[PDB]
Formats: structure tokens, sequence, C-alpha cells
């Protein structure tokens, strides 16, 4: 009371019992959305 | 309602007035690869009517000394039509086939032809050499004959070292010149992998052999051909790249 200044991990776990699946994806024609560009 | 058939695939169609049923190899139809069996992630191409259709090879003429011929599939089709082009630009091929063989003659002729479908049909070197170095092997033009077909040196052992009499295990039919003038077999895609390379690997060969020889009394027609017409049911292609003929 008399002196106030006196008063986690982002990553989580998941079970993986088999290799990852693959969902169907069509093309994309549009701007603003760019999955390829990375910055390492 | 039996001996008369019509087959329509693509822009091509086949009629026969004399036929003995139709064989469906191993009791299955050709089909596209199910999502559960597939492995390669990229999307296959499915031309449908431009690939799937009847292609007709040249005719093999039929003599008294003839020992019989064979072909390899898809190999016979790798240079022809749009089917030959897709198989060159793609690394991964899958499909079935519908095979049709035309041989006719007249009620004074006689003979029989064994028509079979042999999965993984391996030709064999002919020689007494037991050393894998000095032992002979067949040439590429023999292993994969192409459109021109090949011929048997020893039709009795099927050139593979295996008796012809037991060839009736494979999906087959006979052309018996008193009974039917055509033989038709519908082959599913058979292989130990879902896709494969049409260029490096032939799924199965076709075989036409005279178990009983051609005979005709003088004055009748000496020239009998054997024509072959094959259609690629349910084709897929994957792994698109530049063109490789071999």
């Amino acid at each position: 009371d008399p002196v106030e200044d006196i008063i986690r991990a982002i990553s989580s776990a998941t079970n993986v019992e088999s290799a990852a699946n693959t969902t169907p994806s069509s093309h994309r024609l549009e701007t603003g959305r760019v999955p390829a560009l990375q910055a390492a | 309602s039996d001996r008369v058939a019509q087959l329509t695939v693509g822009n091509s169609s086949i009629t026969t007035q004399e036929a003995a049923n139709i064989v469906l190899a191993y009791g299955e139809w050709p089909e596209y690869c199910p999502d559960t069996d597939a492995t390669a992630v990229d999307k296959p191409t499915r031309p449908d009517v431009s690939v799937n259709r009847f292609y007709t090879l040249d005719s093999k003429m039929w003599q008294e000394n003839s020992t019989g011929w064979y072909w390899k599939f898809p190999d016979v089709l790798n240079k022809t039509g749009v089917f030959g082009q897709n198989a060159q630009f793609h690394y991964l091929y899958r499909s079935g086939f519908c095979l049709h063989v035309q041989c006719n003659a007249s009620k004074f002729h006689q003979g029989a032809l064994l028509v079979a479908v042999i999965p993984e049909f391996v030709i064999a070197g002919r020689g007494s050499n037991t050393k894998p170095n000095e032992a002979p092997h067949p040439g590429f033009t023999t292993t994969f004959p192409g459109t021109t077909g090949a011929t048997f040196h020893d039709p009795y052992v099927l050139d593979s070292g295996v008796p012809l009499s037991q060839a009736l295990i494979y999906p087959h039919q006979w052309i018996n010149l008193r009974t039917n003038n055509c033989a038709t077999v519908i082959v599913p895609y058979i292989n130990a992998v879902p896709f494969d390379s049409a260029i490096n690997h032939s799924n199965f060969g076709l075989i036409v052999i005279p178990v009983s020889p051609l005979k005709y009394s003088s004055g009748a027609t000496t020239a009998i051909p054997i024509t072959i017409t094959i259609a690629p049911l349910n084709s897929e292609f994957g792994g698109l790249r530049q063109a490789v003929s071999q």
C-alpha cells in the first residue's frame, strides 16, 4: 500500500501420428497476397 | 443381343457383327487414382476425349509359318496422337486400356489365335550362358518393339521361359475363325505403384499367337491381316516438364 512499485510460451504441442495431408488448391490472380516472398 | 457389339470412345467407334462377349481383366474397370492411394502432391491432368480414344496400328499379315507377335503398352502409343505428347512432357502416367483385335476370313478358312494380356511381360535372353557377364540380353528394340511390334523366336515358351499352355491365367480370348472375328479385353491399370513413367516402364504386353495354324484350300484368299486397335481408358498425367522421348 505505501510503496506501489513493489506491488508462458507462444509455441504449443500437437500429436502427429502420420505425415501431413495435402488439401486441393486452385490458382490465384490478385494483388496483396504473396505466399512466396519471405525474409530470412 | 450378344454377337453384335459397338464400342464408342472419344471421337472413335468400333462395330463388330461377330464377337464373343467382352473380357474385363480381373473383374475391374479402369478408374482414376483415389486420394487415399495417391502420393504425388501436384495436380494431374485429365484430357479425356483427346487421349482416350481408339488408335489403330498397322496390320500384321498372317501366314502358315507365322509364330506370333507382341506389343508393349503404353509404349506403342508414346509416339502417336495427343497421348504420345502428354506421355513425353509428364513424368507420371496412369491409365487402363481397351484392346480390340480384328482378324477375319471366310467359312472355308480355319485356325485359332490366342490373345492374352500379360502384366509385367519380360522377354528373355536366349542362350546357354550361365555367367551374367557373357550371358546374352535382348535389345531395346526387342524389349520395347514400338508400333511395329515384335515376333516370337520360341512361341511355345513365350520367349520368357514359360509354357504357352498356362497363358490362360491372364485375361484372354481366342479368335476362332469359325466363331468370332474379334477379341476385346478391357484392362485396368495394374502396377505396384499408382503412377509410373510411360517411357521407362511398360505395364503389359499384348500377344497374338497361332495355336492352330491358318489353313485354306487353294483358290481362296491368301492374304489375312491382323489389325490392332487400342484405347486408353481413364488417363492421368503428372510431373510436367520438358519433352523426353526416351
